[PDB]
């Protein structure tokens, strides 16, 4: 549908954390 | 205590609410200092239009109008923002088996925005559509004496199912969690003064993954 239409883009990277 | 924090309000908060604010969250100095790195960040004309997960036009200032870039918090003259992202990452990572069912196990880069002002915005969506792993969204804000009737620049978030919303101020050192996913339709309405803040998305493992399989 239309949402990603507007939704941010959440970049290249991924940090990995906690485990 | 961050941890106590934590455990005692964010918990509970999110998931009762899925919304949690946390004001003064680092203090007045710290805040400052990230303030100062934001706007020297700034200053050297490096930020770019902020971008759609599926992009249609290459100036798409209508659905957004900030104006961002990406830190990871190593970078030179960014020790405290990188310093705030620590002290999420702590907080977070001590929630973790008491965020419903996810187990965060990373982040974005933190998105530094701005919106300059002149009625710039970003129309209500919703940040995670298709389950690409995002499930909680954080936000520091970095704007003193903001004065909504005079600036805009409201966060307002529409949580699903109810004619219910929530009006958040983009307050200097306010911290903001929210689940990303489509309970939580949120707005930036129209600003008009200069408008900062830092955002990063943490990931839930399992569906972190499956958005791995899927894309
Ligand atoms: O800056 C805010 O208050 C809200 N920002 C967003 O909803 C976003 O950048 O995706
Ligand atoms: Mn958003």
């Amino acid at each position: 549908d239309a949402c990603t239409l507007l939704a941010p883009a959440a970049g290249d990277t991924i940090i990995s954390l906690c485990f | 205590p961050a941890l106590k924090l934590a455990l005692e309000y964010i918990v509970p908060a999110m998931n009762k609410h899925g919304i949690c604010v946390v004001d003064d969250f680092l203090g007045k100095e710290t805040g400052q200092q990230i303030g100062d790195e934001v706007r020297a960040l700034h200053d050297t004309g490096k930020f770019t239009d902020g971008q759609l997960v599926s992009q249609k036009s290459d100036s798409s200032k209508d659905i957004r109008g900030d104006k961002i870039t990406w830190i990871e918090g190593k970078e030179p003259g960014c020790e405290t923002i990188g310093l705030l992202m620590s002290s999420m990452d702590d907080l977070i990572c001590h929630c973790n088996g008491k965020l419903g069912s996810y187990k965060i196990n990373g982040r974005t880069k933190a998105m530094v925005a701005c919106y300059p002002g002149n009625g710039t915005g970003y129309v209500r969506h919703v940040d995670n559509c298709n389950g690409d792993g995002r499930c909680v969204t954080c936000i520091y804000y970095l704007n003193k004496d903001w004065d909504a009737k005079v600036s805009g620049g409201i966060l307002r978030i529409f949580p699903e199912g109810k004619a219910q919303f929530a009006d958040i101020e983009p307050k200097f050192d306010r911290l903001l969690f929210f689940w990303s996913d489509r309970r939580n339709p949120h707005e930036v309405q129209p600003a008009y003064a200069t408008r900062y803040a830092i955002t990063v998305w943490y990931f839930d493992a399992d569906e972190r993954a499956a958005a791995k399989v899927k894309y």
